DNA sequence: TTTTTTTTTTTTTCTAATGCGAGCACTGCTAGCAGTGCTCGCATTAGATTT
């Protein structure tokens, strides 16, 4: 039945609202209510309002932390762990409501949803199964235990005390299935022909012989069995008694058939000084004598220090987070206007998420910069994406127009670029020592930076530790270095909703700005390492975003982007993250 | 159907459900049978619509189990895949990666395949067995040292030098794990130096792990299994490792012992116990090893207060009318009435699942059901074929020739049930009833009153629970006029008959079963209409009018009342309820007089007049 | 076959995907006009058609050439009736077949034997009850007190207490509840030793509830003793608990074998009514019970497939009976118009119409308006355009620039509600604030909606404060709220609007009861909800807002009709505003919602 | 080389004879059905008949049914077998030549109104209790009578069922296709 | 392309064996009758594994 409550329990935290399948919940012997208190708490609202509200809470634990926590922050609001073990015979209740738990958890991590769990249990509750696992388990190893065993689970085992009470009894086998004594092959007789049905049944009997025997080496210093003058057939008084055919019988009597007296003679008869028969006497005096038990004062040490400190390895992702208050932070822009205005080769309509960027970027991760562009080439790879063909003839023309295009001042195409020249996706591990404050931080970027006027401070929780992130590319011109990242995005467009203010707004809004100064910093000491005698000011060149769909043949601004970290806030931030 | 060689049936088919959802959305069952296919009421409106949604799924289950039985060539596999997962799914934000997955793995498979130029026809069932084993073949080791502690898989190869190392499951046979080399392996006959075996790996590792581990080493495993408290065992590798701690080691206790003896004092005092249960007061005891877990500590305290008796007497309050209804619906399970009724609470266990087959034989309300109708249609004396057709047109009955036979052995039972039902019948009206009863108005229904009384027919089994109803349902008819009998007919040729009242008894009776009533909203009153109504067959004597005293018979209501409370293997016993799981989980033999006490009290009546 | 045919209409989403596996499985393998035939009635019967007359499958051949279709084989089964009646899927009523043809009106079984149950109950079944003239007529006398001019109130009065069943159609705020109230007094006063037993039912527990107030209050202005103030019926319920509609099955309580136990029956706002309703209603009634409808002829009509109120009233038009003017001249003690001709004796007198509206006149713009919508669009662009009455206004809206500017008279029409949570107010005073204007939109989704105005208004709280929103709450004090399914255990109905609010106890919702009560419910309570700051036309039906503002999309949808707007502009209770195109709008006023059934044709015959 | 175990074999098991069960029981006409119906309702019986039996080593089956013999077959004999009896009995019908004696009771001639009454139509597989008083062995130890009179003791001698058959052919297919699902 | 309602209960095994009860034929004892030996039939009671 505890499986069934925990069914109403949990279907109860998964929809509070409904009246009826929380009341249902709370009536369980589990929670442990009078009807005093449900009556009650079916008066005044307020109460009926905590309950509510506290199972509200249990539905965001289920939903954040997943089941078993759930079930431990009830179980310890409640007292009900408590209360069970207080009430007697409980403590068997309480192992099967922890049992159950712990397969609520097995169950519970494969399935993804909340709700498809209480789907899985019911279908539990119906269809018990054999199976190992969900077999009960012993309800207390504390106190030792009477081992209430069958025979043949006995085998092979020893039990200093050992008793038989049932021993008697048998059972007439109406099947007939035997062996021939000749062959000795299993012979099954489909009709009852009474020959075959004998051969069985002398058969049924040396077998229950053998369990007499095994029943009785069990023992080690004493084993007591019953005995009685057990009737099979049902004519009351006659003189008959089946006992002979008992194996037990059949062993006292000889194979004879006595009567009741008889087999009490039978068994006075070998009853000396091992084998020793009293009558059967029913009483009771007291169940049993306890006596309890004292134990002491005890408690539970409790830590003094915080569990741990911020130590995390983060990227930039883990910065802009999200915001818990008056601002949230998101890449996209809430406010939405309605339009009422009323080839198919085009960048714009190339799709998006994580999957499509991740194919795009991988084009230009092995893909050659002086060679131009093999539509062959092209189809494999949308072909190895899964992308079909209808892509192929957009993509190979467009990828061109990327490569071709001038960039900064310094007009490079990205086609003059040689393989010695080339740094493709460098991921790179940057410490920070001290726990690097926000505020303490856009300070310095506002100061210096014209792009940090824009939205407010960031907000990130102090963090101390490791940061990360892949360079797209770096390659150096006239022995001058830069950064390039690639960025794609923008569902909604594709015309000059690019350019020079628009493409500043988005890094605004996506904060690019603080990732590009982060990687300016890690490109910075990784030249600072590498090269021997490295400036800032002679050997940098400025850092480029590059929108991939921002590529256009008409417009050489559109979809480029280019600034230069101060020097001046470079400065002061390498030192910021050393101390 | 015919594509598993079994008998084409043309019933409890997709097919078959669907076409009778949609006639049933045409026409109103009660219309009848058409193609020999009963249309299926419960979608008759806009929410029809449903249904066509439904039947566009399963005509493409249909199409593609065709499209996919017949091997190919792996270039003839290369577009299925996403016509088939373009064809079933709408893509979304979470599902696109997922999604592109599919495509990716798959189609990974195939051009490995045609790279290695290979023709021949392929069958289905080869790909989706790899493509199972590709798509699970992932894993995720991202986070390992972001800082959070780490828990991870021994792996070969990767050893990182910590301050603390644990080590959890080292149970035997566990670990090391275990992979046969193939058999025809070559290598493992003859090894060479630099071979690699998994068992040596772990075997190695587990000394990798001993060597990293700067401040703290930490074992465990399972000593005894928690479920039937077998035996464990350790690894044989912490079995070697303990040994030769205990072999080089001893405690400052005894300087002077023995080898073997200082040894298993060693050995015993590296081992710590941890116990079966969590609150498990030794856990708290002060001392070195001590759980920080406070939430189990008032239970190992034992300092909780036991769950009082459910019942609590409540205030309650009659109202001045009372609908028969109300006091019908009290009666038939008193007990279940004061958890509903009064305080609200119903235990609604969950639906059955979908049976997962055609009916072979009909059992339990499914076939009460069926005897219900089949009944109703007799008394009448209407055709039982035309109904047989429409059950058999629902594809309620088993198939064919079973179907007629099992309806031809009801059509006999019903039939004499049938015939006695006829025998006294008199069409009759129903008629209003509103009664003044202590003080308390009485307003209701009953339908078809005949001139010679009540008369009502169940396809049931003989029990009291019925009688009670007759009982109500009489003593409220003799109360407002109403000269006559009232009758009830049963299974097995069993009946109730109640002979007619004056209305001065019937008022007292009725008293007592109001009386009963509002003891019900109070108490949860402790009536079992049949387990007491068995202790009170055997005590009663209806040609004394006096329940026998004698404890001969006292052991015999006794052995008759459990026997009706706990069922056999074969019936379910009336003990067993969740109505009653509330109350009690064990019967006291107190708890057996305090039923029996009140089942003299109320149920008496019915006995003492029954005829 | 013509299946792979049909499976085009599906990609020109002409064809519902039941339709055409109905089509399928029922039309079997016949002569494609079947298949075809078959799928238009599953379709006009989805858009809520209850038949469809051959002539119109016949001439447009839209979905085939239906000469190729129609004539097949076997010399002439062009005949429609001939191929059609001719196969399995289609019978005369005889067999039980999936289909009907009978009046050359193909149509499910069904909504045949729905269709007759209704018609037989309004023609034959309904029954002339008589009393003596004077008495009564003393009786409305007393309780009417003008006699001067011609009452159509108690001429209705009159109808209905003549005729078992009887109608009574009217505007909003033309005084249908008081007439009903005046009616049941008459009924309950007229016999006084008979056991009266009234019953109050509303097809939604909302419209329920409105009727328990409204009679309530209204019963209680009339005198009466202690004998009919407790013959005052008590409450009101649904239609569905009315006749105990399992929640699963759609097995009744009552249908045929139980008549549920009543004198009379009293069904409010019968628009809501549909067929299928309406029949498993009828088959529940006994033969003495007498029961009156109520509601508009021009109301929105109910959802689910069928127009009762609407076929029924439209026999109002030709007026009474020759001799039932007569009748109820001296019945009223007035001159009552007759209806010129003979058409239907028993449903022309069944019908009364009460065209006098108390709550507006002609002067306002409203019922001018309103008035001008059963005509044709130069009577509304006209009333639009002229004098503006001060009552309506026209906004223009094409362009988003123009839309924005909506909002911005939107803003004002909240203004004394956003003012009175700026104040920090007691809730009744906030709550009867937020009734006095109301948005209305057509669609649910989209930039015009419920769904999308919800979304652009908040987003344009954000932009100008008024008031402040935390994201990762969700509910944020002052928005209000409203029900999506009714509630036994909070008392509160579906349809129903409550203002989340922290009074400072904690942020609670606060609903306004019938009875003046205000109940506050955690908002983990809440059983459905769904921000109301924009109510579909359908759902604002029976309420009253001072100011209303109709928006009407751009485009052209089958949503958009004539009786939609009607609702509209009846719904506000003085002031009203309009958002629309001249060309939508105009457009829109002159396609009227048709249903086809045959009960024009099956009350004449 | 891989082998995925399973654990739950009655389901495998159960599924197999149900589909036993359609395919042989589902063709048989009506008559046949009626014997099949009082052996077993439906597979939910029979495999707790032939459970055991599906399990572990097949066992031999004595004296088993021919092969090629099916239910139609076994079902005719048996028909004929009991109509030959219904012919001559009622042939000898309308005698007394036993010799009387008192503990058989005289009304025992009413169960040869029986008998006679009984003898109408094959339908029934069941032959009638009062047909023990007309065994040789049974009267004679209360008179040979005539042959046929001692035919129904040879008629009784063999229980008359369907039952060998259907467990024989049921437990030698659902062992199979379990085995080839497996596979 | 729009949308409304409503709350809950039901059943339960089959086969077989005996104990007695009722009715009958005979036979022996004192032509009929009482008893006994007998025999069938109706209701009631009991029991249904083992990894």
């Amino acid at each position: 039945l505890e499986a069934q409550e925990m069914l109403w329990l949990l279907q109860a935290v998964m929809t509070p609202e409904r009246e009826n399948t929380l009341r249902s919940a709370l009536a369980t012997s589990m929670m442990g209510l009078n009807a005093l208190d449900i009556e009650t708490l079916n008066n005044d609202e307020h109460a009926w309002d905590v309950v509510v509200e506290e199972f509200d809470g249990y539905r965001q634990i289920w939903r954040k932390r997943g089941v078993m926590p759930m079930l431990r922050a009830l179980m310890s609001a409640r007292n009900i762990a408590e209360n069970l073990l207080a009430t007697a015979g409980g403590e068997r209740r309480l192992t099967d409501i922890l049992h159950i738990s712990e397969l609520l958890q097995e169950a519970g991590t494969q399935l993804e949803s909340e709700h498809a769990l209480v789907r899985w249990l019911s279908q539990h509750i119906l269809e018990p199964d054999s199976n190992a696992s969900s077999q009960q388990m012993r309800l207390e190893s504390d106190k030792h235990l009477v081992q209430i065993v069958t025979i043949h689970k006995s085998k092979g085992l020893e039990y200093p005390l050992v008793w038989l009470p049932f021993i008697t009894n048998f059972r007439v086998q109406e099947q007939a299935f035997y062996h021939d004594r000749h062959s000795f092959e299993a012979v099954l007789d489909l009709n009852a022909a009474p020959e075959s049905v004998d051969l069985a049944e002398a058969e049924r009997l040396a077998e229950d012989l053998r369990l007499l025997y095994v029943a009785l080496t069990r023992s080690v210093w004493h084993c007591s069995l019953g005995v009685a003058p057990l009737v099979r057939r049902r004519g009351d008084k006659k003189g008959d008694t089946d006992v002979h055919q008992s194996a037990l019988g059949r062993l006292l009597q000889k194979g004879e058939p006595q009567d009741a007296a008889g087999l009490r003679t039978c068994i006075e008869a070998l009853c000396d000084d091992d084998i020793a028969w009293q009558t059967a006497q029913t009483g009771d005096n007291q169940p049993w004598q306890v006596n309890d038990v004292s134990t002491a004062e005890l408690n539970a040490k409790t830590l003094q220090r915080l569990p741990g400190d911020n130590w995390r390895v983060t990227s930039y992702s883990g910065l802009q987070q999200r915001x818990x208050x008056x601002x949230x932070x998101x890449x996209x822009x809430x406010x939405x206007x309605x339009x009422x205005x009323x080839p198919t080769l085009t960048p714009h309509q190339f799709p998006r998420g994580a999957s499509p960027g991740t194919f795009l970027h991988s084009l230009f991760e092995d893909l050659d910069f002086t060679q131009p562009v093999d539509p062959n080439w092209v189809r494999e790879k949308l072909e190895l994406g899964g992308f079909e063909s209808q892509w192929e003839p957009v993509l190979t023309e467009w990828i061109t127009a990327v490569l071709q295009a001038p960039l900064n001042e310094t007009g490079v195409s990205l086609s003059q670029l040689s393989a010695r020249n080339k740094q493709v996706e460098m991921e790179f591990y940057l410490p920070i020592s001290e726990p690097l404050i926000a505020s303490q931080l856009d300070t310095l970027i506002r100061q210096f930076d014209p792009l940090s006027a824009g939205c407010p401070p960031l907000e990130f929780m102090q963090v101390r530790g490791m940061l990360k992130g892949f360079i797209d590319l770096v390659f150096r011109h006239e022995g001058r270095y830069y950064l390039l990242a690639y960025k794609s995005n923008w569902l909604g467009e594709d015309s000059s909703a690019y350019t020079q203010q628009a493409m500043a707004a988005a890094m605004q809004a996506h904060r690019y700005d603080l990732q590009y100064q982060l990687y300016t910093l890690a490109l910075h000491r990784y030249l600072r390492h590498r090269i021997a005698d490295y400036d800032y000011e002679h050997h940098f060149g400025g850092v480029i975003y590059l929108f991939l769909r921002g590529v256009d043949k008409e417009h050489p601004q559109q979809g480029i982007y280019t600034t230069r970290p101060n020097a001046g806030l470079i400065a002061l931030m390498d030192e910021m993250f050393a101390g | 159907v015919r594509e598993l060689e079994l008998p084409a049936t043309g019933q409890h088919t997709w097919r078959f459900g669907l076409t009778r959802m949609l006639l049933g959305y045409a026409m109103e069952s009660a219309q009848g049978e058409w193609q020999s296919v009963l249309p299926y009421d419960e979608s008759s409106g806009l929410i029809a619509e449903l249904v066509g949604h439904l039947a566009s799924l399963l005509m493409q289950l249909n199409i593609w189990r065709r499209g996919l039985a017949q091997e190919r060539p792996l270039e003839e596999w290369l577009p299925v895949c996403r016509d088939m997962l373009n064809a079933f799914f709408l893509p979304d934000a979470e599902t696109e990666a997922a999604m592109t997955l599919i495509e990716q793995q798959w189609q990974a498979i195939i051009a490995e395949g045609l790279g290695a130029q290979y023709g021949d026809a392929v069958p289905l069932s080869l790909l989706r067995d790899e493509l199972a084993q590709r798509l699970d073949q992932e894993r995720i080791s991202q986070r390992f040292l972001a800082g959070p502690v780490n828990i991870c898989t021994l792996m070969p190869m990767r050893s990182i030098p910590f301050k603390v190392v644990c080590l959890l499951g080292m149970n035997d046979g566990v670990y090391p794990r275990q992979l046969a080399p193939l058999g025809f392996d070559l290598m493992s006959q003859k090894p060479k130096r630099g071979d690699r075996s998994r068992r040596d790996d772990d075997r190695y590792l587990f000394l990798e792990a001993l060597i990293s581990a700067q401040q703290k080493l930490y074992i465990s495993y399972i000593g005894r299994s928690i479920q039937d408290n077998s035996e464990r065992f350790p690894s044989v590798l912490v079995q070697e490792l303990i040994d030769y701690i205990g072999q080089s080691h001893y405690l400052p206790g005894d300087e002077a012992l023995n080898c073997d003896e200082s040894e298993a004092r060693v050995k015993a005092h590296l081992t710590c116990l941890h116990t079966r249960m969590p609150f498990d007061p030794q856990n708290y005891q002060p001392g070195e090893r001590q759980s920080y877990a406070r939430e189990w500590l008032p239970a190992a305290s034992q300092a909780g207060k036991a769950h009082s008796e459910f019942v609590q007497p409540l205030p309650f309050t009659l109202p001045e009318t009372v609908p028969l209804e109300t006091l019908q619906r009290f009666w038939a399970h008193p007990v279940r009435a004061f958890f509903q009724m009064r305080l609200q609470v119903n235990f609604r266990t969950e639906d059955s699942e979908i049976p997962d087959t055609e009916p072979f034989i009909l059992e339990g309300l499914s076939r009460y059901q069926i005897n219900q109708q089949l009944l109703n249609a007799l008394v009448e004396q209407d055709d039982a074929e035309r109904l047989f057709r429409r059950f058999r047109a629902a594809g309620d009955l088993p198939y064919g020739a079973f179907g007629e036979i099992f309806w031809e052995t009801q059509c006999q039972e019903m039939q004499q049930l049938a015939d006695r039902v006829i025998a006294c019948r008199q069409p009759g009206q129903s008629m209003e009833i509103d009664l003044a009863c202590n003080g308390v108005q009485i307003t209701g229904w009953l339908p078809q009153v005949q001139p010679d009384g009540l008369l009502r027919w169940r396809p049931s089994l003989l029990s009291v629970a019925q009688g009670m109803q007759l009982w109500l349902e009489h003593l409220v008819y003799c109360a407002s006029g109403g000269n006559g009998e009232s009758r009830l007919f049963l299974r097995k040729d069993g009946e109730w008959r109640f002979p007619p009242l004056a209305a001065e008894q019937a008022l007292h009776y009725l008293s007592q079963l109001i009386e009963g009533y509002r003891e019900g909203m109070s108490a949860p009153l402790l009536v079992l209409p049949e387990s007491g109504g068995a202790w009170l067959k055997t005590c009663y004597d209806a040609q004394n009018d006096a329940m026998l005293d004698d404890d001969s018979t006292l052991q015999k209501a006794r052995t008759k009342f459990l026997q009706a409370y706990e069922g056999n293997m074969m019936v379910r016993g009336e003990g067993d309820d969740i109505w009653y799981q509330r109350l009690w989980r064990q019967l006291t033999p107190e708890t057996m007089e305090a039923i029996v006490e009140q089942s003299q009290r109320f149920l008496l009546p019915l006995f003492r007049f029954n005829q | 076959k013509l299946q792979k045919q049909l499976l085009e209409a599906v990609e020109h989403k002409q064809l519902r995907p039941l339709d055409v596996q109905f089509a399928l499985t029922v039309a079997g393998d016949e002569h494609p006009a079947v298949t075809l035939a078959a799928a238009l009635l599953s379709h006009d019967a989805g858009e809520g058609h209850v038949c469809l007359p051959l002539s119109r499958l016949e001439n447009n051949e839209a979905s085939h050439p239906l000469l190729a279709t129609c004539v097949s084989e076997i010399g002439e089964l062009q005949n429609w009736e001939e191929c059609l009646l001719a196969s399995q899927a289609v019978s005369r009523g005889d067999e039980p077949t999936p289909m009907i043809l009978c009046g050359d009106r193909l149509y499910l079984n069904r909504m045949w034997c729905n269709e007759r149950t209704v018609a037989r109950f309004f023609n034959e079944v309904n029954h002339a009850i008589e009393v003596d003239e004077a008495l009564l007529a003393q009786t409305l006398d007393k309780l009417f007190p003008v006699s001067d001019e011609i009452n159509w109130q108690k001429v209705a009065a009159a109808v209905a207490l003549t005729r078992r069943i009887s109608v009574i159609s009217g505007g909003p705020g033309t005084g249908k509840t008081t007439t009903v109230a005046k009616l049941l007094a008459a009924l309950i006063q007229m016999a006084d030793g008979e056991r009266c037993r009234i019953r109050l039912a509303a097809p939604t527990g909302k419209a329920a509830a409105r009727l328990t107030e409204s009679l309530g209050k209204a019963l209680r202005q009339l005198p009466l003793t202690d004998e009919q103030k407790k013959r005052i019926p008590e409450d009101a319920s649904t239609l569905h608990r009315l006749l105990g509609a399992q929640p699963g099955s759609q097995r009744l309580r009552h249908h045929a074998g139980n008549p549920l136990h009543l004198d009379v029956l009293v069904v409010d706002e019968a628009s809501m009514i549909d067929l299928p309703m309406m029949s498993r209603l009828i088959d529940a009634l006994p033969d003495h019970a007498r029961v009156i409808f109520l509601g508009d002829r021009d109301q929105l009509a109910s959802v689910e497939a069928g127009a009762v109120l609407g076929d029924i009233c439209a026999y109002a038009n030709a007026g009474f009976t020759a001799e039932r003017a007569r009748q109820l001249s001296r019945l009223t003690g007035t001159h009552v118009p007759a209806g010129t001709g003979t058409e239907a004796a028993s449903l022309r007198d069944s019908l009364c119409l009460l065209q006098k509206s108390y709550r507006f006149g002609s002067d306002s713009g409203i019922g001018q308006l309103a008035a001008a919508i059963n005509r044709g669009d130069k009577t509304a662009v006209k009333t639009v355009f002229q004098q503006d009455f001060t009552d309506i206004e026209k906004r223009l809206l094409q362009s988003g620039e123009d839309y924005i500017a909506m909002l911005e008279e939107a803003l004002a029409g909240y203004g004394r509600y956003l003012d009175l949570l700026q104040a920090r107010a007691e809730p009744d005073l906030i709550i009867q604030a937020f009734n006095e204007y109301q948005l209305l939109c057509a669609l649910r989704e989209g930039p015009f909606g419920v769904a999308g105005l919800n979304e652009r208004i908040e987003q344009f709280m954000q932009q100008k404060r008024k008031i402040h929103r935390h994201p990762h709450s969700r509910w944020y004090e002052g928005r209000p709220v409203m029900i999506a399914r009714n509630d036994s255990a909070l008392g509160l109905f579906n349809g129903d609007i409550g203002i989340a609010l922290d009074r400072g106890q904690g942020t609670r919702v606060w609903f306004a009861m019938p009875d003046g009560n205000i109940k506050s419910v955690q908002p983990s309570r809440l059983p459905e909800h769904e921000t109301t700051w924009a109510m579909t036309v359908h759902k604002s039906q029976g309420s009253e807002f001072d100011h209303a503002a109709l928006i009407l999309p751009s485009q052209r949808t089958p949503v958009v009709t004539r009786e939609l707007v009607y609702t509209a502009v009846t719904r506000a209770r003085r002031r009203l505003s309009l958002y629309a195109d001249e060309r939508i709008l105009s457009a829109a006023i002159a396609t009227r919602t048709e249903r086809r059934s045959g009960l024009a044709a099956l009350f004449s015959s | 080389f891989e082998q995925q175990l399973i654990e739950d074999e009655s389901l495998l098991r159960y599924q197999a004879c149900a589909d036993f069960w359609r395919r042989h029981c589902y063709p048989l006409p009506r008559e046949i059905a009626q014997v099949v119906f009082e052996t077993w309702k439906g597979p939910q019986a029979l495999l707790r008949d032939i459970n055991r039996y599906l399990q572990g080593e097949a066992p031999v089956i004595k004296a088993p049914p021919p092969d090629d013999e099916t239910l139609a077959s076994r079902h005719a004999q048996i028909v004929a077998r009991i109509d030959t009896v219904k012919q001559q009995w009622r042939d000898a019908v309308g005698e007394l030549d036993a010799l009387i004696e008192s503990s058989g009771i005289d009304r025992r001639k009413f169960n040869r109104s029986n008998q006679a009454k009984w003898i109408d139509k094959i339908s029934a597989w069941a032959e009638e209790e009062t047909n023990s008083y007309q065994l040789p062995e049974s009267l004679e130890k209360f008179t040979p009578r005539h042959p046929l009179f001692e035919a129904i003791d040879q008629l009784l001698a063999e229980p008359l069922s369907i039952r060998d058959l259907v467990i024989t052919r049921a437990l030698a297919e659902i062992r199979e296709t379990v085995a080839r699902e497996k596979r």
